C-alpha cells in the first residue's frame, strides 16, 4: 500500500514535469510499474487485504488518483493516457434480455398450469440471484413470456390455460415477490419498458379480441402491485398508442374466479339438497366452454384441489340409491353422469394428481379414486386387462349382462352404479368371447351397446377403457373384433329415450373417448372419427432417429433465443425416451461446439430452463457423468477451451446450487422407477446418502486432485472457472462440500476464492495475506 | 503419414509434385486410340489387370486421377465391334491360361447395364438407332469373354441382379434375356446347371 | 461349484471420480473371451478397450482399442468364432474380424451406424444350422443318433440354399435396423421403427423362429407396463433390405397383480430369451433396490396366443447379471427323466449372480436352485461356456474368475 | 507420512544446512518438496534450491526444480547456476539429496575461488 502511495506520487510528480516541460520517459516507466504491479491479480488481492488495517490512507490514494487524472488528462497521450486510465479503473476495480426467466415462466405454463406459486416464485427468486437480474427487467420478461406464450397458444382449451395463467397466477407470484424481497416502481417501470412494445402487444390483443392490457393493469391494481396514478397513466399511453357481441375469455376468467368460490360455497350443501337445482346448474355448466373456464380458473388460482373433493363427494352421494320411483332415479343417474364425466375431464387435462385425496383415513377411499386409480388409460399408465380389479365377480356380472340384454333397463331406479360401472368390463369381456366363438351376432351386439350407451354415458367410457386395455394385449389379427365395439361405444348418439342434456354429455365423452383411445388407434391405421383437443401429441417423426430431432430442436431454440411450447413438449419426449444421460450429453455437446461468445451464454440460459424439466436427475447426471468424463479424459479436455468452458462451467454451477436448495408428471413416475446404488456408484476412497451430497464430494475431490496434479491446460482453467463461480453465484451451501486442501492450492495456482471465502475479520486478514502472497 | 513425422515427410513428397508433373502426359485419361484389329499392341494403352490403373513409372505423386481406375477408356474399346484382341492386349489376357480377371467382369456388367438404359430411353423413335446394333456386339463380345472364363457367368449374373434391383429398367429385357440365351445355348452341355 | 483361476490388474485399479459403467462379455465358439472393463486410468480409452483373452493362456490379453466414443453396450461373437460385433451408445456397429488370421490383431472394416441412439440389442443373422443333443441314446455308437440336426430355417436365404450373414440391432428408440453383409464386401443397411407408437425400449431381446422370422422383445423398465413383442420379417427388393414388424401379444408381468404389496419391485432390469432360436420362453427379472424376482413365460397356444407363466422365484438378492447356457439339449419329457436319473445337468442351468458374493446355477423349466457358490463384491458379467462345463465372470474390481461347474 | 530414509538422511546432514518442508507449492499429494538453505562462512548461491524428492527414494533420483529469473540479474548467481548445472551434469546416475547439497556448496565455492 505505502509502494502503490510512492508510485502514485511518482506520477504525480513526473506529470508536473511534463508540465513544465511543455524525454520524459519517467512518466511512461512509472506507469508501466503501476499496471505491471496492479494487473497482476496477487497484488490487487493484496491491496485489497492491505485496505482492511489501514484505512484513511485509501481516501489519500484516491485523492492522489483524482490529481493524477486531471493532471493526466489536460496533456494527454496517444497511448500514456490510455494506460493512467487503465490503471485508474484499476485501483477503482480493487446488457441483453434474460432468456432465462422467459423459458422457466414458458415452461411452468406449459407443463405445470395446476402447480403451487411457491415453488415457481423460489424458482424465480432463485434464477434471479444466479445471475444477478435487476427487477425491472425480471418483471419485464415475466410479462413478455406470457405474452407470446398466449400468442403462440393453440386455440382451445390450451388459450384457456394460458388466458388463467397470465391473468390469474403471476399476480399472485408478482405479490408474493413483493413480499419475499420497492417494488411499485419497479413493477411500473417494467409496464412501461412493456408498452414500448406495440407489435407484442398488437398481436396479443387481436388474439384477445380486447385490450388485454387494460385488464392486466387493472389487475395488478387490484393485487397491489401497482399505485393508481401509475395505472391511469400508463392507460392513458395504452390508448393513445391503440389509437395508431361476444364477450372475450379473459372478462370470463376474471368473472368465473368468483363463480368458482361462490359455486364451492353453494354446492357444499346440494342445493339443500335439491337434486333438481344441481341438474340446472351442472346442466349450465356442460353449456359450452363454461367447464373449461371453470377448470381454468380453479387451477390457476389453486383451487382445483377442492373442485376436485366436491364433485367426488358429490360422486360418492349419487353411488347408492334411496326407495324412489321411475322419475326421483333419473336424476340421480344424471348427477352421476355429470359429475362422473367432469371428473375424467379433470382428470385427464390437469393431470390426475388433482383427483387423489393424499390421506383418507379409514378405508372409505370413494368409488372414482380406485376407477382412476386401476381403470383409466393416462399417458405413462398402461393397465393390465387381467388384474383383480377388472374381475370383481361372477354372481352380479351375470345379471349384468340379463340387465343389458332385458331392454332399455326400466330398472334404473336402484342400480348401486359402482358396482355396476365395476362390472362392465367383465361384462363386456363375455360379450367378446361370446362373439369370437359366434354364438352371438353382429345384430345383437348392436343391441348391447345401445343399451349400454343410451341411458347413461358412464358406461361407455368404463367399457371403452376396459377395451383400450384389451386390444392394447393382443396381437395385429386378433384385435379386429374388438375395435368393432370401440366404434359402436363411440359412435353417435343413440336417440328418443335420452333422460336429459344428452348432446353435452355426448361431447365431453367423446373428448374422454379420443383421448383414452389415441394410442391403440396410432399402433394400427384406424380412423374412429369420435366427433383439435390434442394439440401436442404425437409430435417425433416416425422413422427419423431421435438425435437429429434434438440437434434439430436446439439449433432452433438457439437462432430464436427463447424456447416455444412445442419446442418444450419435444424435448419432454425426448427426456423421456432416450433418458437423463443420453439428454443432458447431446445437449452438452452441442453447447460445446459453439465457438462464440454469444451464443454460448445464450445456450446456457437456455439450458438451464431445458434441464428444468428434471432438474435434480440431470445434475446427478451432469456432475457425476458428464463433468468427471470430460475432465479425467486426456483427449476430451481439448473441449474445454475458453468460449464454451465458461459457459459450461456457470451452467455446472447453476445447476448445483439449483438442485441443492431444491417436476413434472412423467418424471416422477420415472424416478421413482429407478433403482441405483449411489454409494457404490461414487465409493469416496450431513447426510452423504443422498446422492447429490456424494457427488458433490466426488466432484470436489476431482477438483482438487485436478488443481494439485501437474500438466496444466484447459481443464485446469475449466476447475479455475467452476470454483470463481462458486464463488461469486453464491450468498453466502455447495461449498460445504470443498475439501480445506482446495483452501491451499488455489492461491497456489491463483485468488478471489481466497479473498472473498475469508469474510475479512482482523485474525481473517492475516489467513488472507498468508494464501494470497504464497504462491 | 504417422503422427510424429507429420509435415516433415508430407511437405517433403509436395516438393516432388513438379518432377510428377514433368512425366506426365498431359490429358492422358481423356486420350482414346483408334481400334484396329491388327495386334502389335502399342504399350500405351496397357492397363493393369488388377486394378485397372495406368502403369506408372516411379513413385512419384502424380495427379490425382492417374490413380483412379480408367474405365472410361475400357468402356469406349469394350464399345467397338472387333475390339477382341486389344481388350487382350490391355488387359494383359492370354488364352493359355483361364483366370477370371473381376474388373473386366465388372465393366460387362456395367456395359450391360448402360445398354439397358439406353434401350429404355425410347428405342422406338428410330428402328435400327444403334440400340439393337449395340445389343448384337454385346452378344457377341459378352459370348466370347465368359466363353473362356476370363469372366464367369454366375457372378455376372447375380451383379447384373443387384444393379437392376429397383432401378425400374424394363423396356428391353427380351434382349438381355437373348444375350443370356446366347451364353445358355453355348455352353450348357459344358457346366453343370446350378451355374 | 469351485474356482480354477482369478486374473487380476496389477496396479491398473482403483478407478477415481468417474463411476463404473455395465459390462459385457462374450465367450465364443473356440475358447476366446472378448469382455470390456472399467480400467480408467490416464484415459477413458481405458473403458473402451475390448479385451481378447484366450482362455488356455489368460496372461496374454489383447486389448484392441476400439474407436467407440460411447460405452460398449454389446459385445456379440459369430454362429463361428471369428467376427465380433460391437455395439456402443450412439449408433456405431462394428464388425472386427481377424487380421492375418492372428487372434491379436482385430480391425473392422465393416459397420452400421444408427447416429445417437444408443443400441440397446444386438444379434448376428441366423445361419439356419440348429442341432439337438439326445442324452438318452448316449451309448447308442452312432453320432447320428445322439446330435441331429432340427430343421431350422435361416432368416433371408439367398438364391441357393445359403444363408446371408449379417446382424440386427434394436435402438433404445423404438428403432430395428438390419444389416446385410454380401459375399462381396459391401453391406446393405436398413431401419425402420418398430410398431407405429414409437416409445421407450430400455431393455430388448432378440430371438430367431423357425420360418426365418425374427422376434424382438422391448420393455421400458417399468415392470408395471407390458413386455412388448414384435415379429420382423427380413426381405431383400432384389437389392434392398427391407423389414416388415408386425405386433405379437404382449405380456404383463406378476408381482404387479399380487395385491398385498406390490408397488416393489419396479424395475425390469433383465429381458432374456432362454435361447436364441428358442423364441417361445422368456425369463424375466423385476427388480427393487435391494430383492429380485425372475420369471419364466411361454407363449403356449390355447385369443389363440398367449403368455403364461412358467416359474418363478421366491425372493432373492439383486440380481446383477444373468447367463444362459448354450448347449442345445432336447429338452423333451424322456430326456429330462434320463438326465434326473443320470444326473446330467449341463444344459439346464442359468447362473445369477447377486449383490452379495453368491452365485446360484438356477434349473431352467422351474426355477429352483440346483447348487450356490459363495464368493470368499459381486459378478457384473457372467458367461458360460458352450459345453457349460464352466462360467466366467468378471466381479466388481478387476477380477476376472473363471468357475468351474460339475 | 515422510520416508524414515530421507529422516534418516535429514537427521546425518551437516549442520551447514537447514532442509524444511515445502507448504508453499502443490504438495503431500506427489513427492516431497524441501527448501533447506545455506549458512557457511563463505557466502551463499539463492538458499531455496527446491528439490522435489519421489516416492520410492532408492530410485528416480530427485529433481531439482530450476528457477533462473533470481539466478539472473547478478553476475555472481549466473556463475554459480552455470557452474551447478554442469555439476549436476557431471553427477553419476540415482544420485542422493546429499550429492546435490555438497556439490550446490562446492559449486558456490568454485564461483567464490574464480571470481
Amino acid at each position: 500500500l505505502s509502494a502503490l502511495h510512492w508510485l502514485l506520487r511518482c506520477t504525480a510528480a513526473s506529470a508536473e514535469r511534463l508540465r513544465e516541460g511543455l524525454g520524459e520517459k519517467q512518466l511512461a516507466m512509472c506507469l508501466q510499474r503501476l499496471e505491471k504491479t496492479l494487473s497482476s491479480t496477487k497484488n490487487r488481492a493484496l491491496l485489497h487485504i492491505a485496505k482492511l488495517e489501514e484505512a484513511s490512507s485509501w481516501t489519500a490514494i484516491e485523492h492522489s488518483l483524482l490529481k493524477l487524472g486531471e493532471i493526466l488528462a489536460n496533456l494527454s497521450n496517444p497511448q500514456l493516457r490510455s494506460q493512467a486510465e487503465q490503471c485508474g479503473t484499476l485501483i477503482r476495480s480493487i446488457k441483453t434480455g434474460f432468456p432465462t426467466v422467459h423459458a422457466v415462466i414458458l415452461l411452468e405454463g406449459t407443463m405445470n398450469l395446476t402447480g403451487e406459486t411457491q415453488s415457481l416464485v423460489e424458482q424465480l427468486t432463485m434464477v434471479k440471484r444466479m445471475q444477478h437480474i435487476p427487477t425491472p427487467l425480471f418483471v419485464l420478461e415475466i410479462w413478455k413470456a406470457c405474452f407470446v406464450g398466449l400468442i403462440e397458444s393453440p386455440e382451445g382449451t390450451e388459450e384457456l390455460k394460458w388466458t388463467a395463467f397470465t391473468f390469474l397466477k403471476i399476480p399472485q407470484v408478482l405479490v408474493k415477490l413483493k413480499k419475499y424481497s420497492d417494488f411499485t416502481e419497479d413493477v411500473n417501470c417494467a409496464f412501461e419498458f412493456l408498452l414500448k412494445l406495440t407489435p407484442l402487444l398488437d398481436k396479443a390483443d387481436q388474439r384477445c379480441n380486447c385490450d388485454c392490457t387494460n385488464f392486466l393493469l387493472q389487475e395488478c391494481g387490484k393485487q397491489g402491485l401497482l399505485s393508481e396514478a401509475s395505472v391511469n397513466n400508463l392507460m392513458a399511453k395504452r390508448k393513445a398508442d391503440r389509437e395508431h357481441n361476444i364477450q372475450p375469455n379473459i372478462q370470463l376468467i376474471l368473472r368465473a374466479e368468483p363463480t368458482v368460490t361462490n359455486i364451492l360455497k353453494t354446492m357444499d350443501a346440494d342445493h339443500s339438497k335439491s337434486p333438481e337445482g344441481l341438474l340446472g346448474v351442472l346442466g349450465h355448466m356442460l353449456s359450452g366452454k363454461s367447464l373449461d373456464l371453470l377448470l381454468a380458473a380453479a387451477a390457476a388460482t389453486g383451487k382445483l384441489k377442492s373442485f376436485a373433493r366436491k364433485f367426488i363427494n358429490l360422486n360418492e352421494f349419487t353411488t347408492y340409491g334411496s326407495e324412489e320411483s321411475t322419475k326421483p332415479a333419473s336424476v340421480r343417474a344424471l348427477l352421476f353422469d355429470i359429475s362422473f364425466l367432469m371428473l375424467c375431464h379433470v382428470a385427464q387435462t390437469y393431470g390426475s394428481e388433482v383427483i387423489l385425496s393424499e390421506s383418507r383415513t379409514g378405508a372409505e377411499v370413494p368409488f372414482f379414486e380406485t376407477w382412476m386409480q386401476t381403470c383409466m388409460p393416462e399417458e405413462g399408465k398402461i393397465l393390465n386387462p387381467d388384474h383383480p380389479c377388472f374381475r370383481p365377480d361372477s354372481t352380479k356380472v351375470e345379471s349384468l349382462v340379463a340387465l343389458l340384454n332385458n331392454s332399455s333397463e326400466m330398472k334404473l331406479v336402484q342400480m348401486k352404479w359402482h358396482e355396476a360401472c365395476l362390472s362392465i368390463s367383465a361384462a363386456i369381456l363375455e360379450i367378446l368371447n361370446a362373439w369370437e366363438n359366434g354364438v352371438l351376432a353382429f345384430e345383437s351386439i348392436q343391441k348391447i351397446t345401445d343399451n349400454i350407451k343410451g341411458k347413461v354415458c358412464s358406461l361407455a367410457v368404463c367399457a371403452v377403457a376396459w377395451l383400450v386395455a384389451h386390444v392394447r394385449m393382443l396381437g395385429l389379427d386378433e384385435r379386429e373384433k374388438s375395435l368393432q365395439m370401440i366404434r359402436q361405444l363411440a359412435g353417435p348418439l343413440f336417440s328418443e329415450n335420452t333422460l336429459q342434456f344428452y348432446n353435452e354429455r355426448v361431447v365431453i365423452m367423446n373428448s374422454i373417448l379420443e383421448r383414452m383411445c389415441a394410442d391403440v388407434l396410432q399402433q394400427t391405421a384406424t380412423q374412429i372419427k369420435f366427433p383439435d383437443t390434442m394439440p401436442y401429441w404425437n409430435l417425433l417423426p416416425p422413422k427419423r432417429p431421435i438425435k437429429e430431432v434434438l440437434t434439430d430442436i436446439f439449433a432452433k431454440v438457439l437462432e430464436k433465443g427463447w424456447v416455444d411450447s412445442r419446442s418444450i413438449h419435444i424435448f419432454d419426449t425426448l427426456l423421456h425416451m432416450g433418458g437423463v444421460y443420453w439428454f443432458c450429453n447431446n445437449l452438452i455437446k452441442e453447447l460445446l461446439k459453439e465457438t462464440r461468445k454469444e451464443h454460448t451464454l445464450r445456450a446456457v440460459e437456455l439450458l438451464y430452463s431445458i434441464f428444468c424439466l428434471d432438474m435434480q436427475q440431470v445434475t446427478l447426471v451432469l456432475l457425476g457423468h458428464i463433468l468427471p468424463g470430460l475432465l479425467t479424459d486426456s483427449s476430451k479436455w481439448h473441449s474445454l477451451m475458453d468460449p464454451p468452458g465458461t459457459a459450461l462451467a456457470k451452467l455446472a454451477v447453476w445447476c448445483a446450487l439449483s438442485s441443492y436448495s431444491s417436476a413434472s408428471t412423467r418424471q416422477k413416475k420415472r424416478h421413482r422407477e429407478d433403482i441405483e446404488d449411489y454409494i457404490s456408484l461414487f465409493p469416496l476412497d450431513v447426510n452423504m446418502r443422498d446422492p447429490l451430497n456424494r457427488v458433490l464430494a466426488n466432484l470436489f475431490l476431482l477438483i482438487s486432485s485436478i488443481l494439485g496434479s501437474r500438466t496444466a491446460g484447459p481443464h485446469t482453467q475449466f476447475v479455475q472457472w467452476f470454483m470463481e463461480e462458486c464463488v461469486d453465484c453464491l450468498e453466502q451451501s455447495v461449498l460445504q462440500f470443498m475439501p480445506f486442501t482446495t483452501v491451499s492450492e488455489l492461491v497456489k495456482v491463483s485468488k478471489v476464492v481466497l479473498a472473498i471465502t475469508d469474510l475479512s475479520l482482523p485474525l481473517g486478514r492475516q489467513v488472507a495475506a498468508k494464501a494470497i502472497a504464497a504462491l | 503419414p504417422h503422427w510424429l513425422l507429420g509435415n516433415l515427410v508430407s511437405d517433403f513428397v509436395d516438393t516432388f509434385r513438379p518432377t510428377a508433373r514433368i512425366n506426365s502426359i498431359c490429358g492422358r485419361c481423356s486420350l482414346l486410340p483408334v481400334v484396329n484389329n491388327s495386334g502389335a499392341i502399342c504399350n500405351s494403352w496397357k492397363l493393369d489387370p488388377a486394378t485397372l490403373r495406368f502403369p506408372l513409372k516411379g513413385l512419384l505423386p502424380y495427379d490425382k486421377d492417374l490413380f483412379e481406375p480408367q474405365t472410361a477408356l475400357l468402356r469406349y474399346v469394350l464399345e467397338q465391334p472387333y475390339s477382341r484382341d486389344m481388350v487382350c492386349n490391355m488387359l494383359g489376357l492370354n488364352k493359355q491360361h483361364k483366370q477370371r480377371c473381376p474388373v473386366l467382369e465388372d465393366q460387362l456388367v456395367d456395359l450391360v447395364v448402360y445398354a439397358m438404359e439406353r434401350s429404355e430411353t425410347e428405342e422406338k423413335f428410330d428402328d435400327g438407332g444403334t440400340s439393337q446394333l449395340l445389343w448384337q456386339h454385346l452378344s457377341s463380345q459378352l459370348i466370347f469373354f465368359v466363353l473362356f472364363q476370363f469372366a464367369s457367368f454366375p457372378h455376372m449374373v447375380l451383379s447384373l441382379h443387384q444393379k437392376l434391383a429397383g432401378r425400374g429398367l424394363i423396356k428391353g429385357r427380351d434382349h438381355l434375356m437373348w444375350v443370356l440365351l446366347q451364353f445358355i445355348s453355348g455352353s450348357i452341355q459344358k457346366n453343370a446347371l446350378a451355374d | 461349484m469351485d474356482l480354477a483361476y482369478v486374473c487380476e490388474w496389477e496396479k491398473w485399479s482403483k478407478s477415481t471420480h468417474c463411476p463404473s459403467v455395465p459390462l459385457a462379455c462374450a465367450w465364443s465358439c473356440r475358447n476366446l473371451i472378448a469382455f470390456t472393463m472399467d480400467l480408467r486410468s490416464d484415459d477413458q480409452d481405458l473403458t473402451r478397450m475390448i479385451h481378447i483373452l484366450d482362455t488356455e493362456h489368460p496372461w496374454d490379453l489383447h486389448s484392441i482399442p476400439s474407436e467407440h466414443h460411447e460405452a460398449i453396450t454389446c459385445l456379440e461373437w459369430d454362429q463361428s468364432g471369428s467376427r465380433l460385433l460391437s455395439a456402443d451408445a450412439d449408433g456405431q456397429i462394428k464388425c472386427w474380424s481377424m487380421a492375418d488370421h492372428l487372434a491379436n490383431s482385430w480391425e473392422s472394416s465393416v459397420g452400421s451406424l444408427v447416429e445417437g441412439d444408443p443400441i440397446v440389442a444386438l444379434s448376428w443373422l441366423h445361419n439356419g444350422v440348429k442341432l439337438a443333443l439326445h442324452v438318452e441314446k448316449s451309448g447308442a455308437s452312432s453320432f447320428g443318433e445322439k446330435f441331429s440336426r432340427v430343421k431350422f430355417s435361416p432368416s433371408l436365404t439367398l438364391f441357393g440354399g445359403k444363408p446371408m450373414e449379417g446382424w440386427i440391432a434394436v435402438t433404445v428408440s423404438g428403432l430395428v435396423t438390419v444389416s446385410l453383409l454380401k459375399p462381396s464386401g459391401q453391406v446393405l443397411t436398413s431401419t425402420e421403427s418398430l410398431c407405429r407408437l414409437r416409445g421407450r425400449v430400455a431393455l430388448a431381446d432378440i430371438a430367431f423362429t423357425g420360418g426365418g422370422n425374427i422376434v424382438v422383445a422391448t420393455a421400458d423398465g417399468s415392470s408395471a407396463s407390458p413386455v412388448q413383442f414384435y415379429k420382423v420379417c427380413v426381405s431383400v427388393v432384389s437389392e434392398k433390405c427391407r423389414i416388415d414388424t408386425e405386433i405379437l401379444p404382449s405380456l404383463f408381468m406378476r408381482c404387479t397383480t399380487d395385491l398385498n404389496r406390490k408397488d416393489k419391485f419396479p424395475a425390469i432390469t433383465h429381458l432374456k430369451f432362454l435361447a436364441r432360436d428358442m423364441s417361445e420362453q422368456v425369463l424375466l427379472c423385476a427388480s427393487s433396490q435391494t430383492s429380485s424376482i425372475v420369471e419364466c413365460w411361454s407363449l403356449r397356444k390355447e385369443t389363440i396366443l398367449k403368455w403364461r407363466i412358467l416359474s418363478a422365484t421366491n425372493d432373492l438378492d439383486r440380481v446383477s447379471a444373468v447367463a444362459l447356457p448354450k448347449l442345445p439339449i432336447s429338452l423333451t419329457n424322456t430326456d429330462l427323466k434320463v438326465a434326473s436319473d443320470t444326473q446330467f445337468y449341463p444344459g439346464l442351468g442359468l447362473a445369477l449372480a447377486f449383490h452379495d458374493g453368491s452365485v446360484h446355477i438356477v434349473h431352467r423349466l422351474s426355477l429352483q436352485t440346483m447348487a450356490v457358490f459363495y464368493s470368499s463384491v459381486h459378478l457384473k458379467a457372467m458367461q458360460l461356456s458352450w459345453t457349460s462345463l464352466a462360467l466366467v465372470g468378471i466381479d466388481s474390481h478387476g477380477k476376472l474368475s473363471v468357475l468351474r461347474l460339475s | 507420512s515422510i520416508p524414515s530414509v530421507l529422516q534418516g538422511e535429514v537427521a546425518r546432514l551437516d549442520p551447514k544446512f537447514l532442509v524444511n518442508l515445502d507448504p508453499s507449492h502443490c504438495s503431500n499429494n506427489g513427492t516431497v518438496h524441501l527448501i533447506c538453505k545455506l549458512d557457511d562462512k563463505d557466502l551463499p548461491s539463492v538458499p531455496p534450491l527446491e528439490l522435489s524428492v519421489p516416492a520410492d527414494y532408492p530410485a528416480q533420483s530427485p529433481l531439482w526444480i530450476d528457477r533462473q529469473w533470481q539466478y539472473d540479474a547478478n553476475p555472481f548467481l549466473q556463475s554459480v547456476h552455470r557452474c551447478m548445472t554442469s555439476r549436476l551434469l557431471q553427477l553419476p546416475d540415482k544420485h542422493s539429496v546429499t550429492a546435490l547439497l555438497n556439490t550446490w556448496a562446492q559449486s558456490v565455492h568454485q564461483a567464490c575461488l574464480s571470481a
